[PDB]
């Protein structure tokens, strides 16, 4: 009978949660105070682009700090440009339940993915000048939620049927697949390297996952409800999340546990992305009460707000260098910041 | 002005997107955005003939008006996280099955999700179609098989005309929105054209009202 | 000419200033919302002309009523065309109104399309145009220095301007009855009812304020001047900031967006 | 059968348990020392005049 | 991706007379086009222009009132119409594709050209050398000097080094200063500040030889130096 499982299940279980709490001698917040206060911070509206007639669903910053695209529930995916708000390319998508974008490393490639349970790949630079499409990875069974970029020949997909699995772009067929999660899966990060990558479900789970061993390694839990966003720090070595609770959290990945916790009464609505600073020291968590805010990481104080928006945020982004921020929503207008 | 010849062709283009993309912008108010619910029984698949992966979208023309229907029954997964793409919608049309009573776990079933359907936060002002399906089928277990099964509760006759008739009170009294939303009930006549033809007459109300409540008239 | 009664010119100061400051008091509550729909804008223009038609008439008659002063041929005619742009730009934004609520039902599949935010701005500032320009007229006996053509060009406009939004209404309570007949006969006397709840009182509290005055006036030209007729204009030159006093009321509150939002703000 | 699941989870388990964890108080003066040397990088912690901003106008 | 062009022939001046050319393929409707013109054994000479949507179009201070350029976009087809011909216009005729967005490579396909022949304030470019030989394996350099600086408040140095291999169509090397075109072999390079630019090339093959050109495009008038000629 499956009685036998209980008793091993409790002691891994057990033995986990020992040696998580052993090795917790001092919280981020105690060797912190020191530091002085960043003071408070703003920033204004050096930049507005129009054109989108829907919401917006998601966006990602170029490799070269100029170049930027985003993707609306019409069939539209469009390429700006940030420094004089100049549009450059124009792509009609085939089904308009979209989801999801990504901006190659090189600034060749550009793939996408929706409620067809498929994800694409578009090429940039034809000897035509028109963008192409290069290959459709299908084999998911539930709408796609994120996709990310290793390199020219190798995409990360995810999607809510509990499977993400690796692809080989060139031949079609999924090289890896990782399995282990009960429900949707909402996220994923890259690691600097391109070695990892992490993920987050409606589980309240995130789950650390070897690239080339195919093989999970590590978990982490304490979220109170579904997980929205995820977001990989600087270093290498840290991410952080953003969940339906209105609460969003530090996790390190050498000593096994929850961080920091970034939470304030007067919000009661969910985050819907995050995104971090160039050395590390702001955190910009967009959220669902229409606006989105900013916090220090090192003390978990908000130093200010970037209010422009009369609709929920949907997606926001960082730049390379450190210049700017932008930011989506379902208003249809991407407002960058400075 | 301060443009190079370079940079002054790099707005022309920037002006010539725009110019495309309103002109495919608009071609999109033309059209109704029709959602379907309900189990998957072999209704769905006749009321798609009576008009002539994951998501199954179907388009059909009549009387000028172009309706587009999103049978999102291909998905089955949690449905709190992709529910939200619809809003906006025209109206839902949904569907039943009459000689389900006695099966009376489906019944319970569809009137459960009808409940959970309707108070939406995401769907506070929009009319639901109600259809009602396999009277042929009803007309005859009703004549040996009572309707005491679904309803022990159901003090009438049981009587065919007063046994159809008692299902609509129980479903259109499930609404919490009287003043924003009203069910258009409907009984299949399946022979003839009054299946479309219903809809067609149902859709115009709600777009007046609507009309009317934005001009500000009402 | 400076015809008066001395009694009346004490007594009707008091109803002139309290008609001016309600006219003034609910046309800037109404303009506070600045919800933000294409058709709002057309209520803005009437809140600012009702303002600009209250200051303007409030200064004039009492000085011309209570103590005298003169002016040149170049003057009070510069000064009526100031207190004439403001009474036929408002009546411009009532008409301005009347026609996208007659195509909201004359085409109701076709209505979001039509009204767009740069086509409001752009009939809201050509009727702003014309209604400044009708000092035009004056550089080519109730009233001291008018000349005849002027009483004869301006009752054309406003005459049609009021019979427009008379039909417009009528024909609207009409299809919506014909439509809510034709619904309940062939789908088995709510919608229309609601209509006539107020387009009645509509037809009613616009003509009624300005009825006389357009009879008056027209009875100058088309009669003969005396003593009596003067003495009951003096009065009854009231009734069109008395209609600017409720407009502010029966199109604004009647919305059922507005009447909350307010309360909200 | 789910007996196949079953080992699986544990097997899983038995995998996750046994990595190797050092000091979280460690962990956390990187985080500083990586702010403080990269702190002069961040044009959102100290602003830049206007001169060099490319997005001026 | 091809350019195709016909017409031509023999005129008598004064006479009128219309160049076509045809795309395959290559998305027309996207470009904006130019015709660079160069006379027989002298250096490139420019026509016409014309930009996307049948909007923007410029001219040259010769032929401003002589010749109209039109493009019929349903067919992809690109037009340039001449009247009053004389001896001054022979000469060969290039369309130019080009492509006018961020991070773009403007003039980087030259059609076949066509021959046409006659019946019987501005930034200036210079270039002083000519017919240098040099053996291969060897090191080599070019330059070629500008009137006016270049270097502009963007950033960008209009400057451009093509490459006519004899008996061929002139191909692009040297977009901007910094960078080159795709599908030319790398040993190419190209350096310059100011108002002066040198071309360097690293090793020497045989296929290298043929003669140069430079190009100014900072503001619209567009200038071309002499020919230089490299040698064996
Ligand atoms: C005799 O005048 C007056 O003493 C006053 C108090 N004005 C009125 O009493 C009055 C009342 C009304 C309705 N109008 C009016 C409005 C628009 C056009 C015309 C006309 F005559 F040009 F057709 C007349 N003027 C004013 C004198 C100076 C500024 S106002």
């Amino acid at each position: 009978e499956l009685d036998q499982l209980r008793q091993e299940a409790e002691q891994l279980k057990n033995q986990i949660r020992d040696a998580r709490k052993a090795c917790a001698d001092a919280t981020l917040s105690q060797i912190t105070n020191n530091i002085d206060p960043v003071g408070r911070i703003q920033m204004r509206t050096r930049r507005t682009l129009r054109g989108h007639l829907a919401k917006i669903y998601a966006m990602h910053w170029g490799t070269d700090s100029r170049l930027l695209v985003s993707a609306s529930q019409d069939g539209k995916l469009i390429i700006w440009d940030s420094y004089t708000t100049n549009k450059v390319h124009a792509i009609p998508l085939r089904s308009s339940w979209v989801m999801t974008c990504a901006y190659a490393p090189s600034g060749n490639y550009v793939a996408c993915g929706g409620l067809d349970n498929i994800c694409s790949i578009y090429n940039l630079k034809t000897r035509e000048g028109n963008v192409r499409v290069s290959r459709e990875l299908a084999g998911h069974t539930g709408y796609l939620s994120c996709c990310r970029f290793l390199d020219d020949n190798q995409i990360v997909t995810s999607s809510g049927d509990t499977t993400c699995a690796l692809w080989d772009i060139e031949t079609g067929q999924q090289t890896t697949t990782f399995t282990g999660h009960t429900g949707d899966v909402m996220s994923l990060s890259l690691a600097p390297d391109t070695r990892l990558f992490v993920s987050g479900a409606c589980d309240a789970s995130a789950k650390l996952w070897d690239v080339r061993e195919g093989m999970c390694r590590q978990t982490f839990t304490g979220h109170e409800s579904d997980i929205n966003a995820i977001c990989f720090f600087p270093n290498g070595n840290a991410f952080a999340t953003g969940s339906d609770d209105a609460t969003c959290r530090l996790f390190d990945l050498r000593a096994d546990q929850e961080l920091m916790t970034y939470s304030h009464d007067n919000i009661i609505c969910g985050i819907t992305s995050v995104s971090f600073s160039k050395s590390g020291r702001l955190l910009l968590a967009g959220y669902d009460d229409f606006n989105c805010n900013v916090w220090d990481a090192l003390k978990a104080d908000r130093a200010g707000v970037l209010a422009g928006h009369d609709n929920r945020v949907s997606c926001l982004g960082v730049t390379d260098d450190g210049m700017a921020v932008a930011t989506g929503s379902w208003d249809s207008f991407l407002k960058i910041w400075n | 002005c301060t443009l190079s010849a370079e940079d002054k062709a790099a707005v022309e283009r920037s002006k010539m997107i725009d110019r495309n993309l309103r002109e495919d912008g608009e071609k999109a108010a033309r059209e109704v955005k029709l959602l379907l619910l309900g189990a998957g029984e072999s209704g769905k698949s006749t009321i798609v003939k009576q008009m002539k992966t994951g998501i199954v979208e179907t388009h059909f023309t009549f009387k000028d008006l172009h309706f587009k229907m999103f049978d999102v029954g291909g998905q089955r997964s949690e449905r709190k996280k992709w529910i939200h793409c619809f809003e906006g919608v025209t109206a839902i049309i949904f569907c039943v099955a009459l000689s389900d009573y006695d099966l009376m776990n489906r019944m319970h079933e569809s009137m459960k999700l009808f409940d959970s359907i309707c108070n939406n936060k995401w769907f506070t002002d929009t009319s639901i179609i109600l259809f009602l399906n396999k009277k042929d089928l009803f007309e005859e277990k009703i004549k040996k098989s009572p309707l005491t099964i679904c309803y022990p509760e159901y003090a009438g006759s049981n009587t065919y005309e007063e046994a159809a008739a008692y299902i609509q009170c129980q479903f259109e009294d499930l609404n919490k929105r009287k003043d924003t939303k009203e069910i258009y009930t409907h009984f299949t006549c399946a022979t003839d054209t009054k299946n479309v033809q219903f809809v067609f007459d149902a859709v115009t109300d709600v777009i007046i009202k609507n009309n009317l409540k934005d001009c500000g008239l009402f | 000419f400076m015809v008066l009664n001395p009694s009346q010119q004490l007594a009707i100061a008091v109803l002139s200033l309290t008609l001016g400051t309600f006219t003034v008091l609910e046309n800037l509550l109404v303009l506070c919302v600045i919800r933000c729909r294409p058709s709002y804008h057309f209520i803005g223009s009437l809140a600012v002309a009702d303002l600009l038609g209250s200051v303007i008439f409030v200064y004039s008659f009492i000085d011309f009523h209570v103590f005298h002063r003169k002016d040149s041929r170049n003057v009070f005619l510069f000064k009526l065309g100031g207190v004439t742009a403001s009474f036929t730009a408002s009546v411009g934004s009532l008409f301005l109104t009347a026609i996208d609520r007659y195509i909201s039902i004359h085409r109701p599949l076709a209505y979001k399309r039509i009204v767009t935010r740069p086509k409001a701005v752009v009939a809201f500032c050509l009727m702003w145009t014309i209604a400044i320009v009708i000092a035009v007229l004056p550089l080519l006996d109730i009233f001291p220095h008018i000349d005849e053509t002027y009483l004869m060009f301006w009752i054309g406009v406003t005459s049609v301007l009021l019979l427009f939004i008379v039909y417009a209404y009528m024909y609207i309570l009409w299809k919506a009855h014909s439509h809510a007949v034709r619904m309940i006969q062939r789908g088995t006397a709510r919608m229309d009812i609601r209509l006539a709840k107020t387009l009645v009182l509509i037809l009613v509290v616009l003509i009624i304020c300005w009825g006389p005055l357009l009879a008056i006036m027209v009875y100058d030209v088309f009669g003969k001047m005396n003593k009596l007729i003067k003495t009951v204009f003096a009065f009854c030159s009231m009734l069109c900031l008395l209609n600017s006093t409720v407009n502010p009321i029966i199109y604004a509150l009647r919305s059922k967006d507005l009447r909350h939002a307010f309360r909200s703000m | 059968a789910s007996i196949a699941q079953a080992r699986k989870l544990v097997e899983q388990l038995k995998m996750e348990a046994n990595i190797d964890r050092i000091k979280v108080s460690k962990a956390a003066a990187d985080l500083m020392a990586y702010c403080e040397a990269h702190a002069k990088e961040d044009p959102l912690l100290t602003p830049v005049p206007a001169s060099e901003n490319p997005f001026r106008e | 991706v091809q350019l195709v062009e016909s017409g031509g022939g023999l005129v008598q001046p004064g006479g009128s007379r219309k160049l076509s050319c045809s795309a395959s393929g290559f998305a027309f409707s996207s470009f904006g086009m130019h015709w660079v013109r160069q006379a027989p054994e002298k250096g490139l000479e420019w026509v016409a222009y014309i930009s996307s949507g049948s909007g923007t179009i410029y001219y040259a201070d010769t032929v401003k009132g002589r010749f109209t350029i039109s493009r019929d976009d349903p067919k992809n087809t690109l037009f340039l119409q001449m009247t009053s011909l004389r001896s001054e216009d022979t000469a060969m005729y290039y369309c130019v594709r080009s492509i006018y967005y961020y991070g773009s490579s403007p003039f980087d396909f030259w059609g076949q050209g066509t021959t046409l022949t006659v019946s019987s304030s501005d930034i200036v470019m210079t270039q002083a050398t000519s017919s240098v030989p040099v053996t291969p394996g060897e090191s080599v350099s070019i330059s070629c000097r500008s009137s006016k600086s270049l270097l502009h408040s963007n950033g960008n140095t209009y400057l451009y080094w093509f490459l006519q291999r004899p008996g061929q169509s002139p191909q692009l090397l040297i977009y901007r200063m910094s960078n080159l075109a795709s599908g030319v072999p790398d040993r190419f390079s190209g350096s310059g500040s100011g108002t002066a630019f040198t071309l360097t090339i690293s090793r020497l093959e045989a296929e290298d030889v043929g003669v140069y050109y430079c190009m100014q495009h900072l503001e619209y008038p567009l200038t071309f130096g002499a020919g230089t000629k490299l040698e064996l």
